[PDB]
RNA sequence: AAAUUGAAGAGUUUGAUCAUGGCUCAGAUUGAACGCUGGCGGCAGGCCUAACACAUGCAAGUCGAACGGUAACAGGAAGAAGCUUGCUUCUUUGCUGACGAGUGGCGGACGGGUGAGUAAUGUCUGGGAAACUGCCUGAUGGAGGGGGAUAACUACUGGAAACGGUAGCUAAUACCGCAUAACGUCGCAAGACCAAAGAGGGGGACCUUCGGGCCUCUUGCCAUCGGAUGUGCCCAGAUGGGAUUAGCUAGUAGGUGGGGUAACGGCUCACCUAGGCGACGAUCCCUAGCUGGUCUGAGAGGAUGACCAGCCACACUGGAACUGAGACACGGUCCAGACUCCUACGGGAGGCAGCAGUGGGGAAUAUUGCACAAUGGGCGCAAGCCUGAUGCAGCCAUGCCGCGUGUAUGAAGAAGGCCUUCGGGUUGUAAAGUACUUUCAGCGGGGAGGAAGGGAGUAAAGUUAAUACCUUUGCUCAUUGACGUUACCCGCAGAAGAAGCACCGGCUAACUCCGGCCAGCAGCCCGGUAAUACGGAGGGUGCAAGCGUUAAUCGGAAUUACUGGGCGUAAAGCGCACGCAGGCGGUUUGUUAAGUCAGAUGUGAAAUCCCCGGGCUCAACCUGGGAACUGCAUCUGAUACUGG
């Protein structure tokens, strides 16, 4: 029920950073980013119409960390609200606890996120919430339980996420470790590399 | 039988078979009177029998041994034979 | 007779008592005659566990349907609160 | 005022009975055509008024034979 | 405010093309099975086949406030003591708390199981009249006075047993008359006729024949008319296939009369009439429980009827009735049959398609568990007893859902493995190393909620002649949990206990090396000596506590085309015509309002589906409200079109 093998393989198929690295350097000091995995890594074939609609799903996927049963679970509900499915279901991944917990900056990557959260580190309202999956909902107070402020995994990914971009959408304050989630993210703000259309049309043959 | 209350269902049954019996056959006979009385066309005879059936057949009625209904009928039926003969 | 009752519904350990009109020869969750309200058992006191409509309980009742001993203290319970 | 039928009567060979057509027009449930279908009712009829053609008036009531549940209410049109 | 916002194609006939046409695939789904594998939890599901046969335990009892009673244990008791004189230990007493057996009342027709039969004696929808209805409930009345029995018991006695027989005794709210008798039954009427039962709590005095009568309250009893509920009955429409089944029917269709039923009725009988059903499929044959619903589908449809809820049928096979308000009765009765068992050989006993379970059949489906603590049920004034319903637990990855099997850093990128143009590339930050963390599992400590009640006390009110007893209402006290070591929380230790399955020629995401049309693969179109198709390895792809294969339904399949197809040559115009039933029908006026349309009313069970919220840490799940249930009937109108 989780992805447990190496991270910089799935980026180096995807063809994009999938940020499964906290940051202290650069993925291409680190991999052969350019070069998809394996003995046949360096030819790159012409990819069908299924296979791009693949690798965007197995990319956002991979981004968020969500295997199969719930991405389609995600889609179906996302199908079901009103509105576009496609926004709808980037929302819904964007809702997620560990999602924001890394997004807060208390995570460095999503797994050492999933890994605070499901640990019982991770407040909502002042109630434990250790579900990777809990829906976040607006002004939910999300913070770091009174025992674990004092890890320094806090602390360095506190400083990394200082050193990315800023989400409009969390109002966080790293002395207190706490942030706020004020509203759910439109189309405009999350990344414009991820095309919701191929998701629906390979979700809707 | 097997349960103790199915053993003394049954005898109560029986019992209440043969109680009822007895008085069926008393109201039976009663009523045979009255129409063998209406098959002779004796008039006084079969006002008779009726007036000696209706006090027992309305007992029984009472008692639950037949339905209200089924002693109406044996009184209506009996009372439109004799007024055929007089 | 007729009688007023409770109907276990729910989940397992998570009991949900629906108010029913039924004949009492009827199975508990069977065959009944009119939904007269609800008993939430384990409500968080921040909602609503008891929304039993007493103007059927008492047309009913005017009928000679009989009041379970559950349903009389839900009633009882009612009368006092509201 | 009281619920009635109407029919046709086909056959009064029997005594103090008729057998009265009531002729429906009923939509076809799959291919939307209107399609006529026929009921043929025992009917009681006393003092053997009804002829065969004549279009009778007809009501239902208790049991009163085997085959018989509804009753003549009038006649309307006599069989010419 | 929301609650129809919904529709994808691909491979394969040919040297190639277009069309036709079938086969196959990509999607969901399951009561699943098998193979490999397998950490935890929540919620559900779990003999689809042999309605095959059943060992064993339980699944329906209850009331002493109906009754005679006392056999058992607990007490009171009068009288006799072992005697270590305050332990008193046995002789007799229903005196009472209770209670075995027995009569009696209510319940065993509910609850639980299965789908054999049933193609309409059923179910669904909508109507109807000729009916009954225990317990619950409203109103009005009555409730008087007697008798004969009988179980238990006693004595004798027959049987291996099962179970009886005879004689005597006793009780009742058991049974039977008498009186009474109307808004009840019969009858137009006059009139005639029909019922009952007590028990319990307490008590001021008056009167007691020392049991108590007398007062009050509760409860029970009988009669009638209603309510509610349940059930019985009737009609219309709908509800599989077959014409290689076209005629069927003698109680058959109807009528009069007798009987019968709670009730209408050929329900039954006598007689009379000669009918009735049928091409709109009667009759016959095969299959089948029906529905709300479930799966699929854009929809229309197709398939289906496990769990949950309603209805029906069945209870070893066939038949029958008895009791009862209700049965022709799963755990009742009688008979017959098959089978199994006990036997003293004369006779007996039994029916898991109740809960577990056994053998068998099968590819396949679980424990001979805990508790009545909650809901419901039976009985009881109540306490309470019973309850395999039910609440839970056990087993199974059977499904859905959630979480974990770590996280961060980590290179000249170690070793080995594989490939290599021998340069190197890849496995690969992957590992090792370092720093950190401890969800779940393991050990220990706290700890809700499911619990309402019931009991004992007092106080108030009502009732009453009564400041008793009883009912209701406040408060006080001590308690009521199978689950259970609960959920949840807290502490400890250590990455420590936890990843597999399928695939990589195209359809279809994923490629190289090595070993001869053989071995083998294959869902539809490879292998005859450098096979991305066989087998192994490296690498990769997709899913993931699962993964594949098989079986089955729908989709794609517009491939049964109503929505939504065709027939010159691809399958398809009868050889031609006349013509009954049927289908359709020029044009105008009037009328009707059957089709059609509009509005309203009733109904369309709950659950499910969908929408907005709520509670479980999220989800599954549970749940409030709404929408929906596209249908049917009735009533009132419209008159354009179809029909008369």
């Amino acid at each position: 029920a989780r992805y447990l093998g190496p991270k910089l393989k799935l980026s180096r198929r995807e063809g994009t950073d999938l940020f499964l690295k906290s940051g202290v350097r650069a993925i291409d000091t680190k991999c052969k980013i350019e070069q998809a995995p394996g003995q046949h890594g360096a030819r790159k074939p012409r990819l069908s119409d299924y296979g791009v609609q693949l690798r965007e799903k197995q990319k956002v996927r991979r981004i968020y960390g969500v295997l199969e049963r719930q991405f389609r679970n995600y889609y179906k509900e996302a199908a079901r609200l009103k509105g576009n499915t496609g926004e709808n279901l980037l929302a819904l991944l964007e809702g997620r606890l560990d999602n924001v917990v890394y997004r807060m900056g208390f995570g460095a990557t999503r797994a050492e996120a999933r890994q605070l959260v499901s640990h019982k580190a991770i407040m909502v309202n002042g109630r434990v919430v250790n579900i990777a999956s809990y829906q976040v909902s607006p002004n939910d107070v999300v913070s770091i339980r009174e025992k674990a402020k004092k890890q320094s995994r806090v602390k360095a990914a506190l400083e990394l996420a200082e050193q990315r971009e800023k989400p409009t959408w969390l109002e966080v304050d790293a002395g207190k470790m706490e942030g706020t989630f004020k509203r759910k993210p439109e189309r405009s703000d999350l990344s414009a590399d991820i095309n919701e259309h191929l998701i629906v049309e390979l979700y809707s043959k | 039988a097997n349960i103790k209350s199915a053993k003394k269902r049954a005898i109560q049954s029986e019992k209440a078979r043969k109680h009822n019996a007895s008085r069926r056959s008393m109201m039976r006979t009663f009523i045979k009177k009255v129409y063998a009385a209406i098959e002779a066309g004796d008039k006084a005879a079969a006002q008779k029998a009726f007036n000696e059936m209706q006090p027992i057949v309305d007992r029984q009625a009472a008692k639950g041994l037949i339905h209200k209904n089924k002693a109406a009928r044996h009184k209506a039926n009996l009372t439109a034979q004799i007024n055929k003969l007089a | 007779m007729v009688t007023i009752r409770l109907a276990r519904h729910g989940a397992k350990k998570r009991p949900f008592y629906q108010v029913v009109v039924a004949d009492s020869r009827n199975a508990r969750n069977g065959r009944f005659i009119e939904r007269v309200g609800f008993f939430n058992p384990i409500a968080s006191e921040k909602e609503e566990g008891t929304r039993l409509d007493l103007d059927r309980i008492a047309h009913w009742v005017g009928q000679g349907a009989t009041i379970s001993d559950r349903v009389a203290a839900l009633i009882k319970e009612v009368n006092k609160a509201a | 005022k009281i619920r009635t039928l109407q029919g046709r009567v086909v056959s009064d060979k029997m005594e103090k009975s008729i057998v009265v057509a009531i002729e429906r027009f009923v939509k076809h449930p799959i291919y939307g055509k209107f399609i006529k279908r026929t009921t043929k009712l025992h009917v009681h009829d006393e003092n053997n008024e009804c002829g065969i053609g004549d279009v009778v008036e007809i009501r239902e009531c208790r049991p009163l034979s085997k085959t018989k549940s509804w009753t003549l209410v009038r006649v309307v049109e006599k069989a010419v």
